[PDB]
RNA sequence: UUUGCUCCACACAAUAUAGAUGGAUACGAAUAAGGCGUCCUUGUGGCGUCGCUGAACCAUAGCAGGCUAGCAACGGUGCACUUGGCGGAAAGGCCUUGGGUGCUUGCUGGCGAAUUGCAAUGUCAUUUUGCGUGGGGAUAAAUCAUUUGUAUACGACUUAGA
RNA sequence: AGAACUGGCGAUGCGGGAUGAACCGAACGUAGAGUUAAGGUGCCGGAAUACACGCUCAUCAGACACCACAAAAGGUGUUAG
RNA sequence: CUGGGCCAGCAUCAGUUUUGGUGGCAGGAUAAAUCCAUAGGAAUGUAGCUUGCCUCGGUAAGUAUUAUAGCCUGUG
């Protein structure tokens, strides 16, 4: 129902966004997730830092290379939650996951593309108020992610541009209004109104 | 401007006479009026004009509208009716863009294929003169 | 245990030699159907008198509908209930529009707060509180003020579709 | 006419299956726009078609079609069941499928 | 060779038990009771609404 | 069991033709058909005896001229009748009207 | 080495495809608050308005969309051109100038459709890879062997030789 | 380690309990359509991110019979009594 | 080139089934309510009244049970 679906990762809860994203792929939907750094996890920071550190302390004892890999950046923290919900060792699964793309900050193509939200994974809608939660970027930087600063830099810089863009656009529709009026209550106007339009 | 400025957040209140849009069920889409408060999540509503039977309702399955009128707590249906009429509630309702959007929504849903076709031909005609206007100023 | 109903259950010991026509007893019973109602009659009747149903009969079952089902009222509820370590008496208030409603939430409450399942709870007495400010428990009393009104902050509209093209608002 | 389409767009989700044993004989289908058993009743009986390509051209065309029909509803969420003349490939899980308006009863 | 059910297939319904013919014809799957006026004694309803 | 159909031909290329009832969405809209003969057409009429008869081509014109007469009465019925039906994006047939 | 070699147009035989079939339609942010409009002290400001879903918006008529005559615009859109700019997060895209040109369903005409016989089976999308035309374009190294010992079990490494 | 009655395993696959002799459900000719059981329906995974009232925030929360343990003792956490 | 063989669509049926729409009856406190009538009555006390305060708009207490809102209980 859209060739590709860009999701603004922001304000979403990992596991729930993960669960919805993962079923989309299995059904043939191409999903690309942006701004993973501004993604949430229920529970206060210290907790989820504690958790990640438990993930951290596991590794093939005889060869730390073989053992579980500990990706740190948000996009891949999220890819983990996601992959855990796909049958990723099967052909089908590998295919599913190849319909997915996960970035931190929103980086070209999609810079100018519309992103959406997933209400049923929207932290604000979801978490009870007062309940402590975690921002994924802070967690990541905390366990080794190197690039929060840079993403912040590039993101701000982009938000600048995107503003002048929207401001232009918000003004174009001003112009579209000036000429909307002249026709707004013309005759076909009242006529289209008859049929719900 | 040296005043104390406090953004006074302005909620729809659950109160006697607060009128509500019923969301789900046998009386879905109809307007009722809150008559008395049961508890923090339950109320006693009644919508005589709309044909919604006086009942306890779960505040969940009803949406509070901004419309509120004058009604004495616990009023029986009969006077609930008398006051709603007096209040010109229905009138105010149908005047809201909330109401009209519902009806537009309703109208499109009703269009027959041929009708639908015409809407296109007229949308086409109105766009011509609009793109025109647009390209002039 | 479902949608509750109240039943007048009337029964008597079976008739005999010495007592042609024995004394009729009645209970009000909140059960969800007749078969349970009559069984819960015989449960108590074993514990109060020493009748077994084998030697008795059920003279009538009648459903006691609520008188004024669309009049909000404040019920007082007296409960005997069993816990993991003892058995206790309670009193609580429930504001509702009918007796049968009151009981449902009583039974839910006993179950949420004290983990008491239906079996571990006798309903002693349920009675409308005629004079307001005979209302004893605050969680009801705070609904009894003049010109009561409250808001319902942070409203979470359930979405139909899975993606939405606007960041939602919680603004009731 | 930018559009030419007279079918409703659909996905091929799965075979009928338990937790650990599948049934290739029935196929579960997700019909775009349909969200409830109530709704999905409308498309019962209708003709499904999976359309695929191939190298070895047969009928002058290198396009082939697997036909079958919607047979009953599934679950609570507009999902629906289908038998095809020959069970669908299974590589097709997540592929698009076509749900037609005939046999029409409108 | 094939058990036909009488609750569908009116024919085999009619083979077993006729009267169905008159039953249907005379409605009486409906049919109203005749009204009466028996009102319950005061003691009856005192006890209903008792305690 | 089939439905005699006509278009009309001059309106959108469709002939007086047979079509199965189960492959047609009957719409809500309707044109009067009182003044149209429609008697001579039957099974045998269509019975395949490449090269179209001069009868068929004539009958078409007879039937059509009346229909196009009645069609033209109402605005855009003719133009509608010429345009082809197709499901647009997010048409939900299972509750569209027609 | 004797085939050459690379780049732009469309051309032909194979080849493959996790699955086109009107449009992936760009603020940021808050959610016990905000969007849009409008004014101003340009701000924790004034007034108005909106939500209760994208059930939107845009596009959608024409042999799978033919041929043909005009009217009213001077708009729309597509294709190659052209004037400026902007984009490095993977910018490989965006805005803009001036014409040209196909179409234009904003509107009014003149034709065409059948017999594909009552559904099957009827738009063809893009990957590669070989050859083919003609146009532009470029005219190298690597390995073996030999040699150094900053290297070395063998390969490998590091040097050197017209 | 050793008896009692019954039901099992052994000799028996099948659906459930991830896993598994013995639990739950249910016993088996080749198949079609339907309905179920025990058990489940965020995603892995077929099936409501269903409805409703409460309770709970754990810098060691918790999450389902058999079953993969926890006690005496204590808390001005919080809820009801 | 028709007839076979096979495959398919539609129609009318039979057997098994699943999912809707709609018609007529029965029972109960011959549902309970609403509604109507009447009796009584209270407060989260409607109107008036009294009273300081007042921007003379109205306010706050006191009185007063329908009045310039209404509600509750019984009976019919
Ligand atoms: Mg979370
Ligand atoms: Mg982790
Ligand atoms: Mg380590
Ligand atoms: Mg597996
Ligand atoms: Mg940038
Ligand atoms: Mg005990
Ligand atoms: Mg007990
Ligand atoms: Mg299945
Ligand atoms: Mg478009
Ligand atoms: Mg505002
Ligand atoms: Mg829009
Ligand atoms: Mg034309
Ligand atoms: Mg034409
Ligand atoms: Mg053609
Ligand atoms: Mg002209
Ligand atoms: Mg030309
Ligand atoms: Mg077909
Ligand atoms: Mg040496
Ligand atoms: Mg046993
Ligand atoms: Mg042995
Ligand atoms: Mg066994
Ligand atoms: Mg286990
Ligand atoms: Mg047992
Ligand atoms: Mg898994
Ligand atoms: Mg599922
Ligand atoms: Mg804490
Ligand atoms: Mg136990
Ligand atoms: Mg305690
Ligand atoms: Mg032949
Ligand atoms: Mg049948
Ligand atoms: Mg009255």
């Amino acid at each position: 129902v859209e060739p590709v679906v860009v999701i603004d990762g922001k304000g979403h809860l990992v596991g729930r966004l993960a669960s919805v994203v993962a079923k989309q792929l299995l059904n043939g939907q191409k999903i690309v997730v942006v701004r993973a750094e501004e993604l949430n996890i229920s529970g206060e920071f210290f907790r989820n830092k504690l958790k990640y550190h438990d993930f951290l302390r596991k590794a093939t004892a005889f060869n730390k290379t073989r053992g579980p890999f500990h990706f740190r950046a948000p996009s891949r923290i999220f890819y983990k939650a996601l992959r855990g919900m796909v049958s990723h060792k099967t052909a089908r699964g590998k295919a599913a996951l190849e319909r997915l793309k996960v970035f931190e900050g929103i980086p070209p193509p999609y810079d100018k593309k519309k992103r959406v939200v997933v209400p049923q994974a929207l932290r604000v809608l979801r978490l009870k108020p007062g309940r402590k939660y975690t921002t994924l970027g802070k967690l990541s930087t905390s366990v080794g992610w190197k690039y929060e600063d840079v993403v912040a830099k590039l993101e701000a810089k982009r938000k600048v541009s995107s503003a002048e863009y929207y401001a232009k656009k918000r003004a174009f529709t001003k112009k579209v209004a000036s000429a909307n009026a002249t026709a707004a209550e013309s005759d076909v106007a009242k006529q289209l109104a008859a049929l719900g339009y | 401007s040296t005043d104390s400025i406090v953004k006074a957040s302005n909620w729809r209140l659950v109160e006697v006479g607060r009128v509500v849009l019923i969301k789900k069920g046998q009386s879905a889409g109809k307007l009722a009026a809150i008559v008395e408060i049961i508890d923090q999540k339950k109320v006693l509503i009644d919508g005589p004009k709309a044909g919604v039977p006086r009942q306890a309702i779960n505040l969940g399955q009803v949406v509070l509208t901004p419309l509120t009128f004058a009604l004495p707590r616990g009023a029986r249906t009969a006077t609930v009716s008398k006051k709603w009429a007096a209040a010109a509630v229905c009138e105010k309702w149908a005047a809201s863009s909330w109401a009209k959007k519902i009806a537009q929504r309703e109208r499109r849903a009703a269009l027959t294929d041929f009708e639908r076709f015409q809407v296109m031909v007229l949308r086409k005609q109105k766009r011509y003169t609009v793109k025109k206007a647009l390209a002039k100023a | 245990m479902a949608h509750f109903k109240e039943y007048q259950v009337i029964g008597r010991r079976l008739p005999t030699e010495s007592v042609p026509e024995p004394k009729l007893f009645r209970m009000r019973i909140f059960a969800s159907n007749e078969v349970i109602a009559k069984s819960r009659y015989w449960y108590f009747l074993q514990k109060l008198h020493k009748v077994k149903k084998a030697s008795g009969e059920i003279v009538s079952i009648n459903q006691i509908n609520e008188a004024h089902p669309t009049k909000v009222k404040n019920f007082g509820v007296w409960v005997r209930y069993d816990s993991r370590s003892g058995t206790h008496n309670m009193y609580k208030e429930i504001r509702d529009v009918s007796r049968v409603a009151a009981v449902e939430t009583l039974y839910q409450d006993m179950a949420a707060r004290h983990r008491a399942r239906f079996r571990s709870i006798h309903i002693l007495k349920v009675a409308e509180i005629e004079k307001t400010a005979d209302v004893k428990r605050q969680y009801v009393k705070q609904f009894l003020t003049k010109d009561l009104k409250f808001p319902l902050p942070h409203r979470v509209q359930k979405s139909t579709k899975t993606f939405s093209y606007k960041r939602p608002s919680t603004f009731y | 006419a930018e559009s030419h389409r007279l079918y409703v767009k659909g996905k091929h989700l799965s075979y009928q299956r338990s937790k650990r044993v599948n049934n290739p004989n029935v196929s579960l289908i997700k019909i775009e726009g349909v969200a409830t058993p109530q709704d999905a009743q409308f498309y019962l009986g209708k003709r499904i078609a999976y359309v695929y390509r191939a190298s070895k051209e047969v009928r002058g065309s290198k396009i082939r079609v697997m036909w079958g029909k919607v047979t009953r509803t599934h679950g609570n969420s507009g999902v629906v069941r289908a038998t095809f003349r020959n069970n669908l490939p299974a590589k097709t899980f997540g592929a698009s499928v076509r749900i037609f308006l005939y046999p029409s009863n409108i | 060779v094939l058990k036909k059910n009488p609750l569908k297939n009116k024919q085999v319904l009619l083979r077993l038990n006729p009267y169905a013919k008159v039953f249907a014809a005379e409605k009486l799957g409906s049919k109203k009771a005749e009204k009466t006026g028996t009102k319950p004694a005061a003691v009856f309803t005192e006890t209903l609404k008792h305690d | 069991n089939t439905l005699l159909i006509s278009g009309p031909f001059k309106v959108n290329g469709v002939p007086l033709r047979r079509v199965n009832a189960r492959y047609v969405i009957a719409t809500s809209t309707k044109v009067s058909v009182e003044g149209v003969n429609v008697e001579k057409f039957n099974v045998e009429y269509f019975a395949k005896e490449k090269e179209i008869k001069a009868e068929r081509v004539e009958d078409q014109k007879v039937v059509d001229k009346a229909l196009i007469a009645e069609i033209k009465k109402t605005p855009l019925l003719k133009q509608y009748l010429s345009a082809s039906f197709s499901l647009k994006n997010g048409d939900k047939p299972h509750m569209l009207k027609f």
